[PDB]
């Protein structure tokens, strides 16, 4: 059993890299789906049907590493290090370094493209109807408000009055350009949507409501509605999904690698023991 | 402690940390999975007849100094891979003007070893293979311009961010029999990338016989700027195959399947033969492969067509072959074979065909070879096969033929005056015996 | 003219323009085919014994006066179809108190002809037969409720738009053994009618036996509404086959495929028999069979199944038989049939079935047959069919089966083994020699 | 016997197939009522008519592909006599018609056209849609803007329009003498209250001026109706009725499905009647007796 079991490590190493390549595949596959939803034009309803293709990859990787098998061994399931012993004499063991490869162990659980997202003032403006509000500077001492849409400056005050270029002095109406030629610091802004006064911050960057996080949901079918930070934790799009895909990848290609290198090692073992040559033509 | 047969020293896995004595006659050495650390001018002074040469996988860290293989002026294939972390001195290969192969795959070679001046020495180089190295970037050093030889590379498994006509300017004037760049993923070339102006023509004054281009996604709109980049190229032999991101796939409409504009760049190459099997197409589209005029061969195996479109073959006025086997075929009918008059091999094994149109094969009058084997046929229409007189092979097998009189009748007969041609054997579903066998009354 | 043999008279298409002098004993007329434009009292003066007549196919405009069966007390069985335009007056079935099987296809009869008293004196009818009329809605008169033998109703082919509680008052009571309701498309009852209200149960305090409804389109909103209006209902045998508007059907997501509350309706109804084939069903839906807890025998045989969702056949305790055939299964794994624990017979034959997952058939102990055969199988796993310790029956054939070692080896060995069980004889694809007979080293 | 039976498979072969379009025809009808009376999106009208015109295929190759013994059954008006009786006089002749979709009036049926633009459908798929409205109240004309609803006057340089501080009239006086009170700014509901009529509406859309009817569900320029149309990326377009008119969603979808469908129900019907008299032929023949229970 020397150049018998050798020759079963070789076919294990075949159905291990045919599995990995596979694997591999759909990986980039969801790869190149998540950067069409990234730097496509892409509709609510868009993001959904990439989202669908790639719960049906990542069930593909599932299924290949559940059933992938040479002799009883599965060998995308367990990390397990198979020595077979590929010399007559007790000593020649080659070991094959077979790794659990899975949707989970990929880091890929929950991969998504679809899910709510933190929400931006851009993004309240770009899917809510009547969206609201104004941005706060403030000149020092002096607070001003200034309405989004309309640009039109008002003093940050309970009952507003108007400012005129900066005073409120009945003189041409004032902009955000004579407030930036005061040095004014932007503040938060306040945005109504749907008739609920959100909060945001100087970059619009981050919306609150009494502290919490605020994120966007979208349905396939258009309509959006804002929720918080905990109710988006665990459905909420992945960060970093293109990072996500390359640690998935990298794992998988450096199992792929290794058995490169042990197949030539079996490779060897095989010839030492027939004691042979290759020709000229047949290595052309 | 070698094997020396003849004028072969095996030598593998022997615990040698030096090359061994060897009988000065051998001309083939195979000194694989050793742990030589270092080889020099003194490792090979013997061995002058040499003429094959195999130091693989050492143990990991092997260091060729300069003129190792000086004086090895018969040498003609040398194979160092699977050397992990392998140091190469720049002369390493000194000596070696002779020497038509190279290997060195999974050495953790990075692009260094093409721009520097480790092959200079390498005058009659005819093939070089640096798979699965660290390769990130094509640029063969100047010198390369003057290797009239060289004519294979195979760079399959380094992760290559995109291939452009200043990365290769120094392959321009060369003709490739292969050139294998094979799961390289070419990742930046897509259709967001900014970098296609600059990024030119990467084969510009070159021409290729094989060009191996399988196992890199070839979305279609990077299928499509790709080829666009790369017109004018002739290319005997084009390989997609593992084309993961060309087909829209089965039951998905995110990615599109190629169309007529997919290929255009293709339009001047003079492509004989086409691999786009295992590509997750979906659909076959009007006039796709319209531009592959000269196409004599094209394989569409293992994709997942269930749906041809008129006109999906116009312009392939030569084309002699076609492979779709395993996809999803429903059925077919005169439609989707038209534009296909010299076809002389149709292989649609391994389909769900549940049904064949009355006149299926009306546009193939000059059909060789038939494969309608592995598919889900019940019966075939009276007459589907009469016109089809340069017919010598026929496959049938493994379709559930029902062997009732008289559907059956025009088949059984049809078997049974031309039993040469079948190929396997049709049986009967529920019986198991010949359908040729049945005699209706 | 007519010829009599024995106890019956065949005057088929003998140029008749009345009803000829026949023998007093026969006891079983055929006069169809003939140009008698008239029956009347005198008609049939002679024929006492007489159990069976058929007046079929007339000339156009057959007329059936008062009392022309008066005196036929022995008469069981009357045939008058495709008499086109037949005018019956109200006392045409005079003097049949003894009749218990009346046909009347296609006489371009309208719904007047259950309303009316034409079927009044037929107090021992069984079985009413009125096919392809032009009945636009069921009305059945009061003396209906004072026919207890009255059992079978065929009504085939009439463009029923609604079936309602009231217009069926005077069926509530009765036990169908076959309420044949098919291809009347109910094309009113659909998700956008404001009827639903009004219209109530139609089958209220009624049972049947074999329920078809096949051919009526049933779309998914339709099936429900229906199922939820006549809730309760006794149904034993349920035929919805040709429910052409009931799946999505492959490619398409305009209509929706059944779900767990499709059914609902049918919760208390004692289903054991239900026939869903033909239906352009491709997902079963999780928990769409759940009402069904009596069910024993399943057909989705010829719909567009591709999907099967986990927890599909939840609740189907006592199913025995699930037909599967004629569909489009790419693979199966053991999620697929998880629920079916009495589960006896499965059938997955003509499907295109290219994988069987580890531990496909886990949730099906009591399996003693197993379809298979006509699929696109190369190879099963290992170990596959051990945990099928009740198996009786197996079909692989029709399947490519590659015969490669060591591939083969566990079925091979399963089938020698096992060979009894095996219908039909799996073939190795190539050598075309049997599975079983292929030994492994 | 032998050709009576011919008679009987021709007409099993015509009625299955006749069966199929049948199904395939009830499909589309309920396809199509579905795009009548479901909320459907411009995509889901799309994914309707590409279902319809699968099925409209369908029936084109049920048509072009079914045949017993070399006839192709479906393709063309065609009177088969079958020889029912030895002696030479026993012709049944079936009655066999060309049925596709040319023939069953359905060429180009479809349910993705364009319709009639309307204000609601304007605002509802367009951006940048300003105008107003029109309201007469006797002599005097007014403009009701939208988005603001301010109320001016329907002159060339208009002017602002207020409500009386004690009758409730409408006026452009900024306010009114005592013995001044502002006048508030005039609303819609000050020209409802004044008893004004709503009149065409001007609206401009994508820059161009269209005059949209008091309900505003007619849109014309230049005196010719518009329908919006949408591409298959989802862009809104305004066209006018006679580039409309060739790409037009089938007038009276369900009368030219059930046209379709009483021509393939005749058809059915004669064949029902036609295997009746074969069925006697042959049992005239055989002198065959039905038994009660197979009855
Ligand atoms: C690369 O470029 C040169 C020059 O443009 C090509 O040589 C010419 O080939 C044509 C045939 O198309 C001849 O008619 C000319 O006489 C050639 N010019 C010279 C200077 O020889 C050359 O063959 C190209 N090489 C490749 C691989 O495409
Ligand atoms: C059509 O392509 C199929 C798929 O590539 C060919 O089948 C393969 O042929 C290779 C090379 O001989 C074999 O090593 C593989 O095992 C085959 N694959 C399968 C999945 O069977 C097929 O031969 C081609 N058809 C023709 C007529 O050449
Ligand atoms: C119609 O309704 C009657 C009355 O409710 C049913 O008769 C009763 O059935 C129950 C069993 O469910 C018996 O226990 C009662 O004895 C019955 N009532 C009478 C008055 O006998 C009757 O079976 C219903 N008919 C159908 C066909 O469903
Ligand atoms: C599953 O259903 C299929 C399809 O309905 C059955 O096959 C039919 O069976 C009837 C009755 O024996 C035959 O007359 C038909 O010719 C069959 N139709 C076809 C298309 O074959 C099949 O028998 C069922 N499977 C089981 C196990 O009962
Ligand atoms: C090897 O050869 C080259 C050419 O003579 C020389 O310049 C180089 O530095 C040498 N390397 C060593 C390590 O001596
Ligand atoms: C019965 O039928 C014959 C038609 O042949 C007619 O002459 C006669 O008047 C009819 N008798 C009655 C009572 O209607
Ligand atoms: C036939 O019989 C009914 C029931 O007696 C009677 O009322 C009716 O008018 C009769 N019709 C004719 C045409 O004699």
């Amino acid at each position: 059993q020397a150049s018998r079991n050798a020759n079963d490590g070789i076919s294990i190493a075949q159905t291990t890299e045919g599995a990995l390549n596979e694997i591999n595949n759909n990986l980039q596959r969801v790869r190149e789906l998540s950067v069409q939803a990234t730097n496509g034009t892409n509709s609510d309803s868009d993001l959904k049907s990439i989202q669908d293709e790639i719960q049906q990859r990542l069930e593909e990787i599932d299924r290949v590493s559940n059933q992938t098998q040479f002799n009883g061994v599965k060998v995308l399931s367990q990390d397990n290090q198979m020595k077979i012993q590929v010399g007559a004499n007790d000593g020649e063991t080659i070991t094959i370094d077979l790794q659990k490869i899975d949707v989970k162990s990929l880091g890929l659980d929950g991969f998504n493209v679809n899910g709510p997202k933190e929400a931006t003032v851009g993004d309240l403006k770009s899917s809510f109807k009547n969206v609201t509000g104004y941005d706060t500077y403030a000149a020092g001492a002096d607070k001003y408000r200034v309405d989004i849409n309309s640009g039109a400056v008002v003093t940050d005050a309970v009952a507003p009055d108007k400012v005129y270029v900066l005073t409120t002095d009945d003189n041409e109406s004032a902009k955000l350009s004579d407030l930036e030629a005061n040095n004014a610091v932007k503040g938060e802004s306040k945005i109504t949507v749907n008739g609920a006064e959100y909060t945001a911050n100087a970059t619009g960057d981050k919306i609150t409501l009494a502290g919490k996080t605020m994120f966007i949901d979208k349905t396939a079918s258009g309509v959006s509605t804002l929720i918080n930070e905990d109710a988006a934790a665990a459905k909420k799009s992945t960060a970093n999904p293109l990072a996500s895909i390359d640690s998935a990848l990298s794992k998988v290609d450096a199992v792929r690698s290794s058995l490169g290198a042990i197949q030539n090692r079996f490779d060897s073992a095989i010839t030492n023991l027939g004691n042979t040559v290759t020709n000229l033509n047949s290595a052309r | 402690e070698c094997s020396v047969i003849g004028y072969n020293a095996i030598c593998i896995n022997r615990g040698l940390h030096q090359v061994p004595e060897l009988p000065a006659h051998v001309n083939y050495v195979d000194l694989s999975l050793n742990s030589i650390a270092e080889l020099n001018e003194t490792s090979f002074s013997r061995l002058q007849d040499l003429q094959f040469l195999k130091v693989e996988q050492q143990t990991p860290g092997l260091v060729i100094r300069n003129n190792t293989f000086r004086g090895l002026s018969s040498l003609i294939i040398l194979k160092l891979d699977y050397n992990q972390f392998l140091q190469l001195e720049t002369g390493a290969f000194n000596g070696l003007a002779n020497l038509e192969v190279l290997t060195l795959t999974q050495c953790n070679l990075d692009g260094a070893v093409l721009s520097g001046n480790f092959f200079k020495p390498l005058t009659s180089l005819e093939m070089l293979v640096l798979r699965d190295n660290n390769i990130k970037k094509i640029q063969p050093a100047s010198f390369f311009l003057n290797m009239r030889r060289f004519h294979v590379l195979d760079l399959t498994f380094n992760k290559v961010k995109s291939i452009c006509e200043e990365d290769l300017l120094n392959f321009q004037g060369k003709h490739f029999t292969l050139l294998r760049l094979s799961s390289i993923t070419l990742q930046d070339m897509n259709e967001y990338w900014l970098g296609w102006e600059k990024c030119g023509n990467p084969f510009k004054n070159t021409s290729i016989t094989t060009l191996d281009l399988s196992g890199n996604g070839f979305k279609e709109s990077m299928a499509k700027r790709f080829f666009d980049a790369i017109a004018g190229t002739k290319i005997q032999s084009l390989i997609l195959s593992n084309s993961y991101n060309m087909g829209s796939s089965f039951g998905h409409t995110n990615f599109k399947d190629p169309d007529n504009f997919t290929f255009k760049g293709l339009e001047a190459s003079g492509v004989k033969t086409c691999d786009l099997s295992k590509s997750k197409i979906f659909a076959l589209l009007k006039s796709v492969f319209s531009h592959f005029t000269d196409l004599e061969q094209l394989t569409l195996a293992q994709n997942e067509i269930n749906k041809i479109d008129d006109n999906a073959f116009w312009g392939l006025t030569h084309l002699l072959k076609l492979n779709l086997s395993q996809n999803f075929l429903g059925s077919i009918d005169s439609r989707m074979f038209e534009n296909l008059d010299k076809l002389e091999v149709l292989d649609l094994s391994y389909n769900h065909i549940r049904a064949l149109g009355d006149q299926s094969f009306l546009g193939l009058p000059n059909l060789k070879e038939l494969a309608l084997d592995t598919n889900q046929l019940k019966s075939v229409p009276d007459g589907i096969f009469d016109r089809l007189t340069s017919l010598q092979k026929i496959w049938l097998h493994t379709n559930p033929w029902d062997c009732s009189c008289p559907r059956i009748d025009y088949l059984s007969r049809w078997l049974n005056k031309n039993s040469q041609k079948e190929q396997g054997s049709a049986k009967c579903s529920g019986s198991g015996k010949p359908v040729r066998s049945i005699i209706c009354p």
